[PDB]
RNA sequence: UUAUUAUAUUUAUUCAUUUAAGUCAACAAUAUCUAUUUACUGUUUUUGACAACAUGAUAAGGAUUAUAAAUGGUAUUGCAAAUUUUAUAAUCAAAACUAAUUUAUUAUAUUAAAUUAGCAUGUUUAGAUAAAACAAUAAAUUUAGAAGGUAUUGUUGCC
C-alpha cells in the first residue's frame, strides 16, 4: 500500500487493517494480480524463508527464537539413539537449527552405518541452511559413518566438503577449523591405508604435507600440555627442541628397529615371488642390520628418511600407532603396530612402489613384414654379423 | 545511441483496423539468455589471485635455494662426513638446480 | 548542467 | 536379441502435423545413429582393450575380489574363497556379453541407407 | 533464395546450439550412497519432500 | 471384450449412493493442485500478453516508455480530433478531482476561445 | 574397398575434382565470362580451407581434414575370432580360460596343442 | 520496426486483363466452368494426382490437399520394392492376411 | 553412458518448428535390500486387524516404513561379550567386529548393536 | 481485426503466412542462435548473496599447537563465525596476564586480533584501543620500526576503530597506503563498509577525502560497497573542496548502485530513517546532487506534455 | 523427463508450468523381474522360492 | 583429462565452420558430465590445479544448472535485464527482441520467362554472409573507404 | 527468403474478390491475413 | 567424444554404400 | 587476447611456439613427414567425403557421364546408384588391358564369381583366412583349400 | 406431357429456469566475491465500449452439374477495428418464472451421500402441426425444352 508489504500473521483480521492482501476489484488491481498469476513455482514459499530467517548481520547465524525447547528435545532424542524418533520431529523444526543439533543427528548414524542418511543430514544442512551443517564435528562422525559401511569412495567426498571449494571457504567464512581439519584428515588417512587404500589415499596426505599439518599430532599434544601452564603461569614454547623430546616423538624413536627390520623383510619376501634372487645383493635396498637398526636412534630414522623420502617417515609412526579405536597398539600390541606401520611407510610413498616393482621382459622392437599387418619382422640382437648396431640405427 | 531504432509504429488507426502483430513471435531456437560470465573485477580478482598462489610456490623454492648457503658451509669451513645431510645435501641440491654443485 | 564540478587548479604539469 | 539393452531412452515428439513428426523422426534417427554410433565404438573400443593377452584392464581391483569373497557362504562345501583369476574370469565372461550387445547394435545402426531407409 | 533447405540440421548448427543451455545439475544421475529412509523424506520445511 | 467401450479397468465404482461428501470419496479425491485448473489459472487471463511479463517492463526494454493498449490510442486519438474541430462535449471528469477543483498558485490556463 | 584406397580418398578432390587445371578460360564464349586468373601468390601465407590451385597438393579448397585419421572401429567379434596360436600361446596356454569351442575349434584346436 | 518484416519485398503482379474465358458469365466460381465440364469417361474420377496417400497433407483452412512434397510426387513405384505385386511391401498377403497371419506364426 | 544422455537432452533445441518432446528414460538401477533395516522377522504376537486399518490409520496408526531400530546398546553391570551378543541376539564375534573401539567392556557405555542382529 | 492483439505465437494465419514458415515446407531450423556464448553478461543478482559472511573476517595466524592450547583462552572470544557474550574486561584482563605467557609475537596479535572482533562487535572498541596503545603500536607503527604488523591486526583493528567511533583509524590507516605496509588492497569489500560509515557516523568528511581516493586507487568494488555506507559518507561532505571531489568520484560509481544511492539516501533520510541508530547530519547541497546524478547517469525518458507545455511556436 | 521448447521456454511462465509438467510427472516405474530374486544370499540361504 | 577438454573446447574450427559461431564450445559442456564422475570415482574435485579451477568453474557456470534457478531463471527481469545489459554494452544485433532487419533481398528472375510473376513463399532473417553480393562484383573494400547505414525515408 | 514461381493471386478484401489465373494446378496453398486478404498459389 | 563425431569428416570412415542425393 | 583467433594458425605457427622443446620437435615431424603437432590447434573438419561427391553431383546435373549403365535400368539399387570406382576385385586380373578386346571383360566375370564361390567353399569347410596366420599355415591352408 | 430412370412415402407433438457494483504503476532472497536494497514511499486536473449511442466481420435456412470414396449455403445471426459526451451495473455459493424457436420417465421389480422437483387417472382421442431419404432393404400416379408484370433487390411489388 505504502511500506513494503510485510505480512502479519497474529494481527490478522476481517477488516484486514494494514492492507496486506490482494483484493479483487481496487483501484490498481490489474498490474497487481498478473504479478500474482506470474508468481514463480516458489513464490509465497520462498519469500517466506528469505523475509526473515535471514544471517545475522554481525555474521553469526539467528538461531535463538522460543522454538530453542524443540532443539533442545532432539539433542536429548538423537544422543539416546532414537535416530527416526529424531528425524520424524525433525520435520518439525522450522528455523535454521543450530549446529549442536547436526552434532547429535549425525551421531546416531554412526552405530548402524547409515551412510546415506548423514549425508542426507549434511547437504540439508549443507548449502541449504545456510552452511550451518560446516562443523569439524559434524563431517567427523559421516567419516566415521562411510568407514563402518566401507566405502572409501565417498571417504574422498568427504574430504572434498571438508576442504572445501573458494564458495564455502571465502563468502560463507565457514571453514573448517585447523584443529578439526587435521582430526578428519588423520581419519581419513587412518582408514585407507588399513583397507590398502594404494591411490586415494596418498593424494589426501599430500594435502597434510602441502598444508604443513603434518605435525599436528604433536602440536594438538604440545596444545593439551600447554593447557595447564597457561593456567598456573608457566611459560609456553611451540620449538623443535620440545618436539624432539614429546613422549610420542620419543616412543617412536625406540620403536623403529622392529619398524626397519620388517619393511625389509616385507619388501624381500615379496620381491622372492617376482626377482629370484632376494636374500642376495642384487636388490636395491639395503640391509638396516648392516647400519643403525637394532639401536635404532643411530641410523634407522636416517635408514627410514633415506628409502622413504618421499613421505615423512617420523609422521606415519605418529599415525600408525593408535587406530580409530584409541588403542595405542604401540604399547599394547608391538607386531601388529610394526606390521601395521609397514603398509603405512609402504603405501603412501610411491618411490618405494618403484623399488617394489619385479622384472618384466623386454619388447622386440620390430618393423612390420611384408605379409600382414599384425605379422611383424622381429629385431633380434643375434642373426646379424654387425654386432654393435641396435635396432634404432 | 545507434544500435536503438523505432520498433513501434506512430500510434494510428492501422493498429486497430490491422491483424499485424503487436509484438514479434517467438523464436524456438533462441535460448533462453541467463547470466553467465565474468565481470572486470571477477575476473582481475581471480587474475590477482593465481598471481598470489605462484609466489608461494616460487618463495618457496627460492627460499629453500638457500640450501646453497646450508651448502657453502659444508666445502669451505668445515666439509662433512659422509653420513646423511651429505647425501640429503647432495640429494636436494640436485633436485633444486644446483647440478654442479 | 555543465560544468558539473570547478575542473582542477590552473596548472603547468610540464 | 534385437530388444536387449541395459537402458531403453523412449523419444515421444510432439508436432500438429504428421509430416511434421515423420521427417523429424526421420531427422533423429539420422541423428542418434551418428553420436549413437560413435559414442557405443569408445566403448567397444574400450571393451577389446580390456580383454586381450598384454591388454590388462579388467586386471581385478583387490577390492572387487573382495567382494566376491565377502560372503558368508558360498556355492560348493561351507565358506567359500574365489581366486583373482576366477574373478577375472566372471569380469571377462561379461564382457563378451556388453561386447555382442555392442556390434551387434553398431550393424544395425549401419543398415539404414537413404536407398532403403525403413 | 534457391530452395536448397537443409532435409537435416547440419552438424555445425548442432553443436552450436547444443551449447547455448546449460546441463540441468540434476539429470545427471549419480548415487553410489543409496536411499536415505529415515532423514531424506524428512528434510527441511524449505525444501521438504 | 464383447462390450463396445472395454477398457479393462473398472472405470466407474457401481454403487449408486457414491457421493463427494462420502468419507471413502474424499480420501481418494484428487486435489485441484496442479490440474488443468491451474493451466487455466495462469494461462487463461484476459491479456495473453501480460501472463508472459508485465507490459510496462516490456515498454521499458523494447519500447522507451509504457504505452497503453491499442484501445487507450483510440480512445486519445478521437478525443483530439472532434477537440480539434469542435468542443461544447469536453467533460472534464478526472480521477482525482483536487487538481482541478483547486488548481495550483500558478497555472493560469490561457483563455481558450 | 577401393583400389588405391590411400590415394582415390586420400586426394584433395575425392578423386573426382579437376585440380590440374589453369584458372583460364576455355574456348568457349560461356566462359569468356571469365578470364584466365592473375598468378597466384608467390608468398601466401593462406587459409586452411582455400588454397592457390597451383597443383594437386594445393587445390583451390584444401578437402583432407588435418586431424589424423583412425581407420574404422571395426565391428568384427574378436571374442569369437578365430586365431592362431601365437608363440606364447604355445608358451602360456596353462594360464589361457577359453571356452570349449576354443578347446576343440577345428581352426587350432588348442587342446591338441596343449596336449602336445 | 516490429512491422518492417510484413511489408512485400517485390513488385505483385499488376491488373491489366479481362476476366479470363467463361469464369463469371448463379456461378459458384470455386468449380473450373470448362475443366468441370469435361467428360468424367475421360479424365476419370480423380481430384488430386494418384500417388500415396500418405504424401498428401490435410490442408488447413484451404479445403483441398496438399503434398507435404514441395509439388513433387513420387509415384506408386517408390512405395514398394522391385516389382511388387500390388504394390505391396511384399507380394504374400494384403494388411489383414499380413495381420493374422502374423499371430498365426 | 552419461555423455550420450546430454547430447539427448539437448535435443530439444534444434527440434523442427512447434513440435515438442518429452524423454522415457529407462536404467537400471541397483539397489540395496540391507535386512538390518527391514528384517524379515517374525509375526507379531499380537497381530494387528482390520481395526488398524480405519480411515486416517495410515496418519495415526503407523510409523512411515523403515521401522525404527535401536543400534545402540548399553553394556549392563557385568555383562560380557557373549552375554552382549545374547541379549542382542548376535555373534559374539560379530559383536567383536561391529564395536572396534571396544576392547573392555565398562559397564554403563553403550555398544553399537551390529547391523546382522536379530 | 479488433482491439484484442493477435498472439503471434499461436495464430496460424500468421505463423503459417508467407512473412513465416508455411507447414509444407522443409520446417528445419532457419539460424542456430549463439547468445549466451559469444558475448557472455555476467551475474549482477538484485537480490544479495543469500550466505555471504557480510562482515569483516579476522582470520587467525597461531600456530597449531597454540590453537589447541588457546582454545578455551580464546573461546570467550568470537569463534569462527559465533561470538559468545563475555564483557570485555573479562577478556583484556584474560589478554594481559596472559599475554606474557605467550613467547610468540604472532600469537598474541591473533589473540589480540579475536579480541578487536570481540571488542567491535561489542562496540567496546575504546578499552581494547588503550591495548592498541599498549601493545601494537609501539612495536610496529612508532617510527617506522622493522617489525610490520601481520596482516590482521590493521585487519582487525580498523573494524575496532570503525564500529565504536574513535578518530584512532586515520593513523594506523595512513601508515596502509603505498607508504606504508601496503595493506590497502588485500581489504575485502565489508571493510570500506564500515569504515566509510564510521566517518559519516563521526563527520569526518576530510576522512572521506583520503578513504574514497584510496577506494579508485586501490580499485576495490566501488559498487558494491553497501548502500547504508556511502550514504554517511557522502552526508558527512558540508566542506566545498571535498564537494567537488565527490562530484567527480560518482562517474566511478556504475549506474545501477547509482540509482539506487538515490533510493537509498532518499529513505535513509526522510521516509525510513528509523533504520538508521545514528541520525543523519542533514546535507541538502550534497542530498540535491546525487538525486540529479542519479537521473542523469540513467537513460531520460522523454515525457512531451512536461518539457513543451509552455513552449512557444514562434511564427515569425 | 519433460522440458518445454514452445511458447512456453522463455517468459514468467517458465517456471509454474515447467513445474506443472514435472509435478505431472512424479512417476517412478520401479521394477524387477522376480526370477532375477531367485539367487542365493550372503546368508547363505536361497532368497525366493 | 580436463586439461585436455577445456583445451579441446577452446580449439578453433576453420573459416567454412565458424561462420555462426564457435563450434568446439560444447565440449566444455562434458566438464559437469566429468566432475561428477569424479566424485564416484573417488577423485577430489578441490585436488584439480588451481590454474585449472580459473576454468573448471567456468563450465559449470557455463553449462550446470540446478533445478531451482531452472524453475526461476526466464523470468521477465532476468531476460530483459540480459538485454539492458546488452543496451549499456552495445551489440544488439544477436538479440531477437531488438533485433530489426529491414533489407529485404529482392527474387532473381530466372531468365527462363522474365515475365514469371514472382513473390514470397517465405521469409527468414538470415545473415549476409549466405548470399552477399558477389565479393568480387560489390565494390572495393567499403567499411574503410565509407560508413554504411539503413535509415528511413523521413 | 525462398520462392517458387506464382499461379494466382486472390486478393479477397471485404470489398470483393480479385481472382487472376496463371493456371496450374497447384502447390502449396499460402495466405495472408495482415489487412487484406490473400491467396497466393 | 567430439561434438562432430568422426563418422562425418573422415576419408576412413566413408561410407562407399551411402548414396549421393541427387540419385534416388 | 580472444582465444580462438589466438589458437588460429593462420599467419603461421609461430605465435603458438613458446619452449624450445616443442620448437626443437617442431623441426622432427616436419622431417620425417609427419603433421607438425602445432598446426593442429586449429583443427581443419576438411569438408566431408560426400559433400565433395555431392557437390560433384550437383554441378554435372546427376554426372550421367559417370554413372553405371544399370543405374538407368528400372529399380537401382545402392550397388549401382554410386558413382564409378575402380573396386579392388579387379585387381588380379592381367588380360583385360585398359582396353577391353573382344570378350576380354566377359571373362573376367567368371574369374571374379569363381573367387567368390572359392570365399563361399573357404568359409562353410572351416578354411578361412585368420589375422593371426603366418607364411607356414597360409600355404598349409591355401593349398589344404585348393584342395 | 418431346425421343442414362422412382416422392406418396412412416416414426412424432403440453418443456420452463440467471444472481444483490468496485482495475487509473514496477520491485533475485541458499550453494557465482559482500550494497542492510531490512522494511527501493515523491501530496493528489479529467468526460466513448458503459446501465448509452458509437460503421465494417464468418450463421440458420434443402429444390434441377459425380458411377468406380462429400448432402448444409454470404449478405448476417447479441457482446467485434475510426460517429463518443448522464450515469461502476458481470458469475461470487444456497437465488424469486411468462418466457415462440423445446424428445419427459406412460403400470414384474423405482431416491445411496455437495441441494435437487406430488397431482394433469380418464378410448398413445380437437384444430393446428414435425422431421427421413446418407449401411442398409419404400427405385414411378410420369421429367429438360415455348411463353406474361404498371414491379424496377421487383407479388409482403405497386395501383
Amino acid at each position: 500500500l505504502q511500506k513494503p508489504a510485510v505480512v502479519d500473521h497474529d494481527n490478522i483480521t476481517v477488516e484486514d487493517p494494514n492492507r496486506v492482501g490482494l483484493n479483487a476489484a481496487t483501484l490498481d488491481c490489474r498490474s497487481r494480480i498478473y504479478r500474482w498469476l506470474r508468481r514463480g513455482p516458489f513464490f509465497q514459499e520462498d519469500n517466506y524463508f528469505r523475509r526473515s530467517t535471514k544471517l545475522q548481520r554481525n555474521g553469526p547465524v539467528p538461531v535463538s527464537v522460543h522454538e530453542v525447547p524443540l532443539m533442545q528435545r532432539i539433542i536429548r532424542l538423537a544422543r539416546r539413539g532414537h535416530l527416526k524418533a529424531a528425524c520424524e520431529e525433525y520435520r518439525r523444526v522450522t528455523s535454521v537449527p543450530p549446529v549442536d543439533v547436526y552434532r547429535a543427528l549425525t551421531a546416531a548414524c554412526v552405530p548402524g552405518a547409515k551412510l546415506a542418511d548423514a549425508i542426507a543430514i549434511f547437504e540439508d544442512g549443507h548449502s541449504r541452511l545456510f552452511y550451518v551443517a560446516r562443523d569439524g564435528e559434524v563431517l567427523h562422525n559421516m567419516l566415521r559413518c562411510a568407514i563402518r559401511a566401507k566405502h572409501r569412495v565417498r571417504v574422498m567426498w568427504v574430504y572434498n566438503v571438508m576442504v572445501g571449494r573458494h564458495y564455502e571457504n571465502v563468502v560463507v567464512r565457514a571453514e573448517v577449523d585447523v584443529i578439526w581439519r587435521y582430526r578428519i584428515a588423520s581419519l581419513a588417512l587412518e582408514y585407507l591405508l588399513d583397507s590398502n587404500a594404494g591411490e586415494e589415499a596418498r593424494t589426501v596426505y599430500d594435502y597434510l604435507v602441502e598444508n604443513e599439518l603434518v605435525d599436528c599430532d604433536l602440536h594438538v599434544r604440545l596444545g593439551h600440555v600447554m593447557q595447564q601452564a597457561l593456567k598456573e603461569g608457566k611459560t609456553v614454547h611451540v620449538q623443535q627442541d620440545a618436539l624432539d623430546g614429546m613422549a610420542l616423538s620419543q616412543n617412536v624413536v625406540a620403536v623403529a628397529p622392529q619398524v626397519a627390520v620388517a619393511v625389509y623383510a616385507r619388501y624381500l619376501e615379496t620381491m622372492q615371488e617376482g626377482a629370484a634372487w632376494t636374500d642376495a645383493r642384487g636388490l636395491p635396498l639395503t640391509d638396516p642390520a648392516k647400519t643403525g637398526a637394532d639401536t635404532n636412534g643411530a641410523a634407522a630414522v636416517a635408514w627410514l628418511k633415506a628409502a622413504f623420502p618421499d613421505i615423512d617417515p617420523v609422521a606415519v609412526l605418529r599415525l600408525a600407532r593408535f587406530r580409530r579405536s584409541s588403542k595405542d597398539l604401540m604399547a599394547k600390541d608391538r607386531p601388529v603396530y610394526v606390521q601395521r606401520a609397514a603398509q603405512w611407510v609402504e603405501l603412501l610413498s610411491s618411490a618405494h612402489q618403484t623399488r617394489e616393482e619385479a622384472p618384466l621382459t623386454y619388447l622386440r622392437k620390430s618393423r612390420p613384414s611384408m605379409a600382414n599387418p599384425n605379422v611383424r619382422v622381429a629385431w633380434l640382437p643375434e642373426r646379424q654379423r654387425a654386432h654393435a648396431l641396435l635396432a634404432s640405427d | 545511441l545507434s544500435q536503438n531504432v523505432a520498433r513501434t509504429t506512430v500510434p494510428s488507426y492501422y493498429h486497430i483496423r490491422t491483424n499485424l502483430p503487436q509484438r514479434k513471435p517467438q523464436n524456438q531456437w533462441e535460448g533462453v539468455y541467463y547470466y553467465s560470465g565474468i565481470t572486470k573485477r571477477q575476473q582481475h580478482v581471480v587474475l590477482l589471485q593465481r598471481k598470489r598462489e605462484r609466489e608461494m610456490y616460487l618463495r618457496q623454492y627460492n627460499r629453500q635455494v638457500a640450501s646453497l648457503r646450508g651448502q657453502y658451509a659444508a666445502h669451505h669451513e668445515k666439509p662433512l662426513a659422509s653420513l646423511p645431510e651429505r647425501l640429503m645435501f647432495a640429494t636436494k641440491l640436485a633436485s633444486c638446480g644446483m647440478h654442479n654443485e | 548542467y555543465t560544468p558539473i564540478y570547478a575542473p582542477d587548479p590552473a596548472t603547468d604539469h610540464l | 536379441g534385437v530388444c536387449a539393452s541395459e537402458v531403453t531412452y523412449r523419444i515421444v515428439l510432439e508436432g500438429f502435423w504428421d509430416h511434421h513428426v515423420m521427417k523429424l523422426a526421420d531427422d533423429v534417427v539420422m541423428f542418434l545413429k551418428d553420436v549413437g554410433r560413435q559414442v557405443v565404438d569408445e566403448k567397444l573400443k574400450s571393451v577389446r582393450a580390456s580383454l586381450e593377452s598384454l591388454s590388462s584392464g579388467g586386471a581385478v581391483d583387490p577390492e572387487l575380489v573382495a567382494a566376491f569373497n565377502a560372503s558368508l557362504k558360498g556355492p560348493f562345501g561351507g565358506a567359500d574363497r574365489y581366486d583373482a583369476d576366477e574373478v577375472a574370469h566372471f569380469l571377462r565372461s561379461e564382457l563378451e556379453r556388453l561386447e555382442e550387445q555392442c556390434v551387434g547394435l553398431i550393424n544395425r545402426a549401419n543398415v539404414p541407407i537413404p536407398g532403403t531407409s525403413n | 533464395r534457391q530452395g536448397y533447405l537443409p532435409r537435416y540440421t547440419p552438424w555445425e548448427w548442432i553443436a552450436i546450439q547444443e551449447a547455448d543451455q546449460p546441463i540441468i545439475h540434476e539429470t545427471m544421475r549419480t548415487d553410489n550412497i543409496g536411499a536415505s529412509y529415515f532423514f531424506s523424506l524428512n528434510r527441511s520445511w524449505r525444501y521438504k519432500a | 471384450p464383447e462390450f463396445n467401450t472395454f477398457t479393462g479397468y473398472p472405470m466407474r465404482n457401481l454403487r449408486p449412493g457414491y457421493g463427494q461428501n462420502l468419507p471413502e470419496f474424499i480420501m481418494k479425491k484428487r486435489l485441484p493442485n496442479n490440474t488443468h485448473y491451474e493451466l487455466f489459472a495462469r494461462r487463461d487471463i484476459p491479456n495473453e500478453d501480460n501472463a508472459m511479463y508485465g507490459k510496462l517492463l516490456y515498454d521499458m526494454t523494447i519500447h522507451g516508455t509504457s504505452l497503453p493498449s491499442i484501445y487507450r490510442m483510440h480512445k486519445d486519438i478521437n478525443k483530439a480530433q472532434r477537440n480539434d474541430r469542435k468542443l461544447s462535449g469536453n467533460r472534464f471528469k478526472v480521477l482525482n478531482s483536487s487538481g482541478a477543483k483547486s488548481p495550483p498558485s500558478g497555472f493560469e490556463a490561457i483563455p481558450d476561445a | 574397398q577401393l583400389q588405391h584406397r590411400d590415394r582415390i580418398i586420400g586426394s584433395h578432390g575425392a578423386g573426382l575434382v579437376n585440380h590440374q587445371s589453369m584458372a583460364t578460360m576455355e574456348i568457349r564464349s560461356n566462359f569468356t565470362r571469365v578470364q584466365n586468373a592473375a598468378p597466384a601468390a608467390d608468398l601466401f601465407r593462406t587459409k586452411v580451407h582455400e588454397g592457390l590451385g597451383t597443383s594437386d597438393k594445393d587445390p583451390y579448397l584444401r578437402t583432407l581434414p588435418n586431424q589424423e585419421s583412425r581407420p574404422p572401429e571395426s565391428s568384427v567379434l574378436r571374442v569369437a575370432a578365430a586365431t592362431a596360436p601365437s608363440l606364447e600361446e604355445r608358451q602360456c596356454l596353462h594360464q589361457k580360460w577359453g571356452t570349449l569351442q576354443y578347446w576343440l575349434g577345428d581352426q587350432y584346436p588348442r587342446l591338441p596343442l596343449f596336449l602336445e | 520496426y516490429y512491422w518492417s518484416r510484413y511489408r512485400i519485398p517485390s513488385q505483385m503482379p499488376k491488373f491489366d486483363g479481362p476476366a479470363p474465358v467463361a469464369a463469371p458469365q448463379k456461378t459458384n466460381e470455386f468449380i473450373d466452368p470448362i475443366d468441370d465440364k469435361f467428360p468424367v469417361t475421360i479424365r476419370g474420377n480423380l481430384v488430386r494426382p494418384d500417388v500415396p496417400e500418405d504424401q498428401y497433407v490435410d490442408s488447413w483452412y484451404v479445403c483441398t490437399s496438399m503434398t507435404h512434397h514441395l509439388g513433387d510426387f513420387r509415384p506408386w513405384s517408390a512405395s514398394a520394392p522391385a516389382n511388387a505385386y500390388r504394390f505391396r511391401p511384399y507380394n504374400e498377403f494384403d494388411s489383414k492376411g499380413r495381420e493374422y497371419v502374423e499371430h498365426l506364426r | 553412458s552419461t555423455e550420450f544422455e546430454q547430447r539427448m537432452y539437448g535435443i530439444r533445441h534444434w527440434l523442427h518448428r512447434q513440435t515438442s518432446c518429452e524423454f522415457h528414460t529407462t536404467y537400471r538401477r541397483n539397489v540395496v535390500h540391507d535386512s538390518a533395516v527391514f528384517p524379515t522377522e517374525h509375526d507379531p504376537e499380537t497381530k494387528p486387524s482390520h481395526e488398524h486399518h480405519r480411515l486416517f490409520s495410515f496418519a495415526l496408526d503407523w510409523q512411515s516404513a523403515p521401522v525404527d531400530y535401536l543400534s545402540v546398546e548399553l553394556a549392563r553391570e557385568g555383562d560380557s561379550w557373549s552375554s552382549l551378543a545374547k541379549r542382542l541376539g548376535c555373534s559374539e564375534s560379530e559383536l567383536k567386529a561391529a564395536n572396534g573401539a571396544m576392547e573392555e567392556v565398562v559397564a554403563g557405555v553403550a555398544v553399537s548393536v551390529p547391523g546382522s542382529a536379530t | 481485426l479488433g482491439y484484442t492483439p493477435i498472439n503471434p505465437d499461436t495464430s496460424p494465419m500468421l505463423m503459417y503466412s508467407q512473412c513465416h514458415w508455411h507447414y509444407n515446407l522443409p520446417q528445419g531450423m532457419e539460424r542456430p542462435s549463439s547468445v549466451n556464448r559469444s558475448l557472455p553478461a555476467p551475474y549482477q543478482p538484485h537480490h544479495s548473496s543469500v550466505n555471504k559472511y557480510r562482515g569483516v573476517w579476522i582470520s587467525t595466524e597461531m600456530h597449531p599447537a597454540f590453537l589447541v592450547g588457546l582454545a578455551p583462552q580464546l573461546k570467550k572470544l568470537p569463534h569462527g563465525r559465533v561470538v559468545p557474550q563475555t564483557p570485555v574486561a573479562e577478556v583484556i584482563d584474560e589478554f594481559n596476564k596472559l599475554s606474557p605467557l605467550i613467547d610468540d609475537a604472532a600469537a598474541r596479535d591473533g589473540w589480540l586480533a579475536k579480541i578487536f572482533q570481540h571488542c567491535a562487535f561489542q562496540r567496546s572498541g575504546a578499552e581494547a584501543m588503550a591495548l592498541w596503545d599498549k601493545h601494537c603500536a609501539p612495536r610496529f607503527m612508532r617510527d617506522d620500526s622493522a617489525s610490520a604488523p601481520p596482516l590482521p591486526l590493521v585487519q582487525a583493528i580498523l573494524f575496532c576503530c570503525s564500529k565504536s567511533d574513535s578518530a584512532e583509524w586515520r593513523p594506523i590507516f595512513t601508515k596502509c597506503l603505498k607508504d606504508g605496509w601496503n595493506y590497502t588492497p588485500s581489504f575485502d569489500t565489508p571493510q570500506w563498509s564500515y569504515l566509510l560509515k564510521s566517518l559519516g557516523r563521526q563527520g569526518d568528511e576530510e576522512g572521506v577525502r583520503l578513504v574514497l581516493e584510496e577506494m579508485a586507487d586501490v580499485q576495490a568494488d566501488l559498487d558494491r560497497v553497501e548502500a547504508r555506507s556511502l550514504v554517511y559518507a557522502l552526508n558527512a561532505v558540508h566542506d566545498k573542496a571535498i564537494y567537488n571531489y565527490v562530484k567527480k568520484y560518482l562517474f566511478y560509481l556504475g549506474e545501477r548502485k547509482v540509482k539506487f544511492l538515490r533510493i537509498t539516501y532518499a529513505d535513509l533520510r526522510g521516509h525510513g530513517a528509523e533504520k538508521l541508530r545514528v541520525p543523519l547530519k542533514e546535507n541538502d547541497s550534497m542530498f540535491y546532487h546525487v538525486c540529479w546524478h542519479a537521473s542523469i547517469r540513467q537513460p531520460r525518458q522523454f515525457s512531451p506534455r512536461q518539457l513543451y507545455f509552455d513552449y512557444a511556436p514562434s511564427q515569425l | 523427463e519433460q522440458y518445454d521448447n514452445l511458447q512456453y521456454k522463455r517468459y514468467d511462465w517458465q517456471g509454474w508450468y515447467q513445474r506443472m509438467v514435472d509435478v505431472h510427472n512424479r512417476n517412478v516405474s520401479i521394477k524387477c523381474r522376480l526370477d532375477d530374486l531367485k539367487r542365493l544370499d550372503a546368508y547363505g540361504n536361497p532368497f525366493v522360492e | 583429462y580436463l586439461r585436455s577438454v577445456v583445451d579441446h573446447a577452446y580449439t578453433p574450427t576453420s573459416e567454412g565452420l565458424q561462420r555462426f559461431g564457435s563450434v568446439h564450445v560444447v565440449e566444455k559442456k562434458k566438464v559437469p558430465i566429468v566432475l561428477t564422475q569424479m566424485d564416484e570415482l573417488g577423485i577430489p574435485r578441490t585436488h584439480l590445479s588451481g590454474p585449472l579451477r580459473d576454468e573448471v568453474e567456468d563450465a559449470l557456470r557455463k553449462f550446470s544448472i540446478y533445478r531451482n534457478r531452472f524453475y526461476e531463471w526466464g523470468r521477465a527481469v532476468k531476460q530483459f535485464d540480459f538485454i539492458e545489459f546488452r543496451r549499456r554494452h552495445g551489440w544488439m544485433y544477436d538479440l531477437h527482441l531488438m533485433k530489426n532487419t529491414t533489407k529485404m533481398l529482392p527474387p532473381i528472375r530466372d531468365p527462363s520467362q522474365p515475365d514469371s510473376t514472382m513473390a514470397s513463399a517465405a521469409m527468414v532473417e538470415l545473415p549476409a554472409f549466405f548470399t552477399e553480393r558477389h565479393p568480387w562484383e560489390r565494390n572495393a573494400l567499403e567499411s574503410l573507404l565509407s560508413v554504411t547505414k539503413e535509415r528511413e525515408r523521413m | 527468403s525462398i520462392y517458387f514461381n506464382l499461379n494466382g493471386i486472390l486478393i479477397w478484401l471485404n470489398v470483393l474478390h480479385i481472382n487472376i489465373i496463371l493456371i496450374k494446378y497447384a502447390f502449396l496453398i499460402l495466405l495472408n491475413n495482415l489487412e487484406y486478404l490473400i491467396i497466393f498459389k | 567424444a567430439p561434438s562432430i563425431p568422426r563418422s562425418v569428416w573422415d576419408p576412413a570412415h566413408y561410407n562407399e554404400n551411402w548414396v549421393d542425393s541427387y540419385s534416388t | 587476447v580472444d582465444p580462438y583467433v589466438r589458437r588460429s594458425t593462420e599467419r603461421g605457427v609461430g605465435h603458438l611456439l613458446t619452449n624450445s622443446f616443442d620448437m626443437a620437435r617442431r623441426e622432427d615431424r616436419v622431417a620425417h613427414g609427419q603433421q607438425d603437432l602445432t598446426e593442429r590447434n586449429t583443427v581443419h573438419y576438411g569438408v566431408p567425403i560426400q559433400q565433395s561427391i555431392d557437390e560433384f553431383v550437383l554441378s554435372h546435373r546427376n554426372a550421367r557421364g559417370e554413372r553405371p549403365l544399370d543405374y538407368f535400368k528400372p529399380f537401382p539399387d545402392f550397388r549401382a546408384q554410386r558413382l564409378i570406382r575402380m573396386y579392388r576385385d579387379i585387381e588380379g586380373f592381367s588380360l583385360l588391358k585398359q582396353r577391353p578386346e573382344a570378350f576380354e571383360w566377359e571373362l573376367f566375370t567368371r574369374y571374379r564369381a569363381h573367387h567368390q564361390q572359392r570365399r563361399e567353399l573357404a568359409l562353410l569347410h572351416g578354411l578361412e583366412p585368420v589375422a593371426n596366420e603366418t607364411a607356414a599355415e597360409r600355404t598349409a591352408r591355401r593349398l589344404a583349400l585348393d584342395e
